[PDB]
């Protein structure tokens, strides 16, 4: 999962 | 009576700003997966009878200009206004491909006194972006 | 008169000060849930009640997975900020  | 009038000729505009690639200066990694979101939104608001307008990789300057021109349009025949922002961000800030821009600066264009055609009409802003770097570890249930 | 700040609804994907999560292939948790709740309830629920469903979905059905402990097993709760003066129905 990648953060924004 | 206790509900906004949603039977105008047009439901209204749905502006989607989808920023995936950011200039190296920003130092932000590409937002892989956002295209899936943008497409999902387009189809979702289309079924809700909204005039969807999609935009990609806009600079801070372009974001402000776009919003400016949109607020200046004649919304008299529209029931409402929707704006979706997909990008990197911080508390109260949204990122252009080349840099940040205060969310306030964007929303002000739509203030009840600066956009008379939308006065008294619901102005919705959907924001997919970070608002800081805090991590929620949650609690078991 | 009416306040110049009235009739605004800000649907934030995460709480103030927090990270917002996105799946590189399925899209951001928030947008996926929003579109799904709108598709399933836009013709029966008022918008605040729809967004509440979105809050529950993101909060209960999503948990991050990462090889980086820092971003692994994290949660998210969206934030509904409403300055609306009436109920909103999309139909």
């Amino acid at each position: 999962i990648e953060p924004d | 009576d206790n509900s906004y009038k949603m039977d105008y000729p047009e439901m209204g505009l749905c502006i989607i700003i989808n920023n995936k690639n950011f200039h190296k200066s920003t130092g932000m990694t590409s937002r892989s997966g956002t295209d899936v979101d943008a497409a999902n939104l387009r189809e979702t608001f289309r079924n809700l009878k909204y005039e969807v307008r999609n935009k990609n990789d806009l600079t801070r300057e372009e974001i402000v200009e776009l919003m400016r021109d949109v607020s200046k349009e004649d919304h008299s025949k529209r029931s409402s206004f929707v704006c979706v922002l997909l990008s990197h961000g911080e508390e109260g800030i949204i990122f252009g491909t080349n840099g940040p821009v205060d969310l306030k600066k964007i929303t002000n264009f739509f203030r009840g006194d600066r956009c008379r055609s939308l006065t008294g009409k619901p102005k919705l802003f959907i924001i997919q972006a970070c608002r800081g770097t805090e991590l929620d570890c949650g609690i078991e249930t | 008169k009416i306040p110049v700040e009235a009739d605004f609804l800000y649907a934030y994907s995460t709480a103030p000060g927090y990270y917002s999560w996105r799946n590189s292939k399925d899209g951001s948790w928030f947008i996926q849930s929003l579109c799904a709740m709108l598709k399933q309830y836009a013709d029966k629920l008022e918008f605040m009640h729809i967004l509440t469903r979105v809050n529950r979905k993101v909060a209960t059905e999503f948990e991050s997975f990462s090889f980086d402990a820092t971003f692994h097993a994290k949660k998210q709760i969206p934030c509904i900020v409403s300055m609306l003066t009436k109920e909103l129905y999309f139909y």
